[PDB]
């Protein structure tokens, strides 16, 4: 029985790298080509690269040069794939296979793949918030800092119009200043920079938008003293426009239940536009599973239910949390669904 | 308003020969306390700024060697001295020595490379999904960018499973491939049949050209075949009601939630009873498509009042009228109860 059989699934940092390995059986590894491709979620396959085992030939497709590396270890009959510098597209199903005998440009053996998730919320500053705004009205950006000491750092909003370089926009600093803020002159008097330590949570609030405002924001954190950093975020699109509708994130409110089988859900209300994408405990909790269509209320926001059932055996052991990913408005939502305790 | 301004505009080099990049500020960037404020970012096309040099020649952690600044006073330079393929990008430089901060206009850096290549190859598929019958004869096609005489492969993939090769070389079946696959087609157009198709064949079929480098896949074809069977049994739906949570009533508005759960068939009715009296017009319902394993139906029905109107009232009620009930059912709740 010829196979290939891959490492385990993997979640990596942004920037980290990876590497993936496949165990060859059933055949003479080293007189047959092996090579690396890709499948984004959704979407179809990508070739990364090939490599012979027998003289380590190497073929790179041209945007992994430099960023791909595929060895072999001979003696265990194992190739391995890395990936250095990841990004949010990396996240993919990664197969290795094997070509025909005597040729490279088939695959004739596939393992089953190995899934590579490149997290989102492993990194030092990720802004939240964002969309279409109309003019002369308001929105709110918050940004999450991870893996360094934020109350000690100073921290910014940068703007860049589409196109244009780095504007500044706003600083806060930290409590043994008074977390005294500073603006840029176009926005004083209508931007509101602040933090909240406890949260690890820095916030713009921006008022009496104008056209001119358009512009992907970073936040970003500085600090000097004895083992500096600048980091920044990952950015978000804010469109001041007339032309289209505003977008607004959801709000997530428990159906607990109630006190055989028990059914317990998730209320997804009060956004816009579509689509919002639901899941349970990660996607762990797949069965039993109903997300409903979405209905327009008379408010202009969409709403819907997510519901799962489950044996009433599970309400106390068992935790329930639905994920709710806004994506127009760059905005997750966590809720925890546990039954009401009397 | 301290202006930064950077020369070149934009620049380009042979891959690893050496860049430099400067920046001008309109006053002296240093500060009071004799530090001088000078920063150097580069933004990779589409990606955040990243920080490289701060206090105008110190590498912040994991910077590489390769990239140093120098200058004094209102004149300063960045030194790359290889440009490798992924330094390319927008460089900026800031000040953080006087309110407002301020960045400098950017300058491009790019690799310019003599030699341009044929282009990836593309390749393209038709149709993109086709719904048939068991028996049926069914061919899917495929057009490639360039010529690529019989260098041609196609591959099956169902649901959750790795790719399985189909047909190689654009006409030889492989090992273990049952035979009423078979492909044809040289050049630039290809073609895959399924002599009669059958259930298992239910997939999503992808080409893929093996003529160069980069070997390079079609989008693929979804083939579907719809149910020919008989309906499925009658099934009852199962009944939940939900309150409002306290979340939801520190909003002003009140959701009332009704789940019928996997039922046959589609038609139910649903009436609201608050107070045991009949509700119309302030409901809306939802349908999920026919389950793909068991051919239920699932569907919500929600009520909704302002808080105000909720705690005025003490019994919420939805019954339900389907054909697999014996008689209409009844969930309801009591406010305030447990």
């Amino acid at each position: 029985q010829v196979q290939l059989v891959q490492s385990g699934a993997e979640v990596v940092k942004p920037g980290a790298s990876v590497k993936v390995s496949c165990k060859a059986s059933g055949y003479t590894f080293t007189s047959y080509y092996i090579h690396w491709v890709r499948q984004a979620p959704g979407q179809g396959l990508e070739w990364i690269g090939s490599i012979y085992p027998g003289n380590v030939n190497t073929n790179y497709a041209q945007k992994f040069q430099g960023r791909a590396t595929l060895t072999v270890d001979t003696s265990i009959s194992t190739a391995y794939m890395e990936l250095s510098r990841l990004r949010s597209d990396d996240t993919a199903v990664y197969y290795c296979t094997r070509s025909h005998y005597g040729l490279d440009w088939n695959f004739d053996v596939w393992g089953k793949g190995t899934t590579v998730t490149v997290s989102s919320s492993q990194v030092q500053l990720v802004e939240s918030g964002g969309g279409v705004v109309q003019p002369g009205r308001s929105l709110r950006l918050s940004c999450a800092a991870s893996g360094f000491t934020f109350t000690k750092a100073w921290m910014h909003w940068v703007r860049q119009a589409p196109g244009k370089q780095l504007e500044w926009v706003a600083q806060i600093k930290d409590k043994s200043n008074s977390y005294a803020t500073y603006y840029a002159d176009s926005v004083k008097g209508r931007f509101t920079i602040s933090r909240d330590d406890s949260k690890n949570t820095l916030y713009l609030q921006m008022n009496s938008l104008r056209a001119e405002d358009t512009a992907v924001y970073y936040c970003r954190g500085v600090y000097y003293a004895l083992s500096p950093f600048d980091y920044w975020g990952q950015g978000t699109l804010v469109t001041v426009s007339s032309r289209t509708a505003s977008t607004k994130g959801p709000s997530v409110f428990p159906l607990a239940p109630s006190s055989g089988t028990a059914a317990l859900g998730c209320l997804v209300k009060d956004y816009f536009p579509e689509p919002v994408t639901v899941s349970w405990n990660s996607g762990a909790l797949t069965s039993g599973v109903h997300t409903f269509p979405a209905v327009l209320q008379s408010s202009g926001l969409y709403s819907l239910s997510s519901v799962v059932t489950v044996p009433s055996s599970s309400l106390g052991t068992q935790t329930y949390i639905c994920n709710v990913n806004h994506k127009p408005s760059n905005t997750k939502v966590d809720k925890k669904v546990e039954p009401k305790s009397c | 308003d301290i202006v930064m301004t950077q020369t070149p505009l934009s620049l380009s080099v042979t891959p690893g020969q050496p860049a430099s990049i400067s920046c001008k500020s309109s006053q002296s960037l240093v500060h009071n306390n004799a530090n001088t404020y000078l920063s150097w970012y580069l933004q990779k096309p589409g990606q955040s700024p990243q920080s490289l040099i701060y206090k105008v020649s110190n590498r912040f952690s994991g910077v590489p060697d390769r990239f140093s600044g120098s200058g004094s006073g209102t004149d300063f330079t960045l030194k790359i001295s290889r440009v490798e393929a992924e330094d390319v990008g927008v460089y900026y430089c800031g000040q953080g020595t006087q309110y407002p901060f301020t960045f400098g206009s950017g300058t491009k850096v790019e690799i310019k490379g003599q030699p341009k290549a044929a282009p990836d190859i593309q390749m393209t598929q038709s149709p993109s999904s086709l719904s048939a019958s068991v028996g049926d004869r069914v061919t899917i096609t495929c057009q490639a960018s360039q010529n690529i005489y019989v260098w041609l492969n196609w591959y099956q993939q169902k649901p959750g499973k790795a790719p399985k090769l189909l047909i190689y070389k654009a006409s030889n079946l492989h090992t273990g491939v049952p035979s009423r696959f078979s492909g044809s087609g040289s050049g630039t157009d290809f073609t895959l049949t399924i002599s009669s198709l059958q259930p298992e064949d239910i997939a999503t079929y992808y080409c893929q050209q093996g003529q160069t480098y980069p070997y390079t896949f079609g989008q693929g074809t979804k083939l579907e075949i719809k149910t020919k069977g008989p309906s499925r049994t009658v099934a009852a739906p199962s009944v939940f009601i939900f309150p409002p949570s306290d979340e939801q009533l520190k909003s002003g508005t009140a959701s009332v939630v009704c789940l019928l759960n996997n039922f046959y068939p589609r038609e139910a009715k649903v009436q609201w009873k608050v107070d045991n009296a009949l509700q119309s017009g302030n409901s809306q319902e939802s349908v999920t498509e026919q389950d793909s394993k068991d051919s239920t139906y699932s569907l919500s029905s929600t009520l909704t009042l302002s808080k105000a109107d909720y705690e005025k009232h003490k019994v919420y009620a939805c019954e339900v009228t389907h054909q697999g009930l014996s008689s209409p059912v009844t969930k309801s709740f009591n406010r305030g109860e447990c």
